[PDB]
């Protein structure tokens, strides 16, 4: 009822779209949607406490209390979008595709910190995909 | 495959948690179980960070057969992150270590046992 989580990384063009996309809904709803280039797109709701899982994951990262502002904006090679709401917070971060890159950047603490957070969620959501569904990137 | 339902309630219900939101920023601005395709999976919690796949197949193994037991660790630290997805063959396993389980501790540590979906 008070947490929402969504995670895109692709890339639209001419030979179409190709991406990756989990969003967990309010309701406890995981759409996981996934283009190739192959296409997946499956639904299903999970229990209360993976939602408080993610919640405690994120919330532990500690992302909330970044900004996006100094990372390397989306370009038309890639982009990624972390959206997450907790409580009275609100963050749609954004930045290009993806380590050594982060650690030369504007505040690589804080893209470090976004790469490391965004491989967890991937984690737990290839998890719960790949055995509900029997499925994979 | 299967385009997504239609969800207004869900639409509307992401709407209102976001303009009740009162901290914005980011550039992006500008009941009842249900089972998996081979089986019951439920979704654990409160893991030791110290704590290794040996020791949940260990805890839950009594239960019945055991599918898959996935333990992710930390991505930067390599420990555990806290939780695990074990699946059992049926529903019955699966409700009796969840019974059994929620409350228990492993390492010297207490866990809690839920269904991992549900519908």
């Amino acid at each position: 009822e008070d947490f929402y989580l969504r995670y895109y990384v692709g890339h639209k063009g001419k030979f179409g779209h190709e991406f990756l996309e989990f969003e967990f809904r309010p309701d406890g709803k995981l759409r996981y949607a996934n283009n190739s280039n192959t296409m997946i797109r499956k639904e299903a709701f999970v229990h209360q406490s993976v939602m408080e899982e993610l919640k405690r994951i994120i919330i532990d990262s500690e992302i909330m209390q970044e900004d996006d502002l100094p990372w390397p904006p989306p370009d038309r090679v890639g982009r990624q979008e972390l959206e997450i709401v907790i409580g009275d917070e609100h963050i749609s971060f954004t930045t290009s595709k993806t380590l050594v890159d982060v650690n030369r950047s504007k505040d690589p603490e804080g893209l470090r910190c976004f790469y490391y957070l965004v491989q967890d969620l991937k984690c737990l959501v290839f998890s719960l995909i790949g055995l509900h569904f029997k499925i994979k990137p | 495959a299967e385009e997504f339902e239609v969800d207004e309630d869900g639409d509307q219900g992401i709407v209102r948690l976001k303009e009740k939101a009162k901290h914005r920023k980011g550039r992006g601005f500008g009941p009842g179980p249900q089972r998996s395709v081979e089986g019951w999976i439920l979704f654990v919690t409160s893991i030791h960070e110290e704590a290794q796949e040996d020791e949940i197949q260990e805890k839950f193994c009594d239960y019945g057969e055991i599918k898959n037991i996935h333990l992710n660790l930390d991505r930067r630290t390599g420990f555990s992150k806290g939780y695990a997805l074990v699946e059992y063959e049926t529903h019955k396993q699966a409700l009796a270590a969840k019974e059994a389980l929620n409350g228990a501790e492993i390492m010297g540590q207490t866990i809690q046992v839920d269904w991992c979906f549900v519908k």
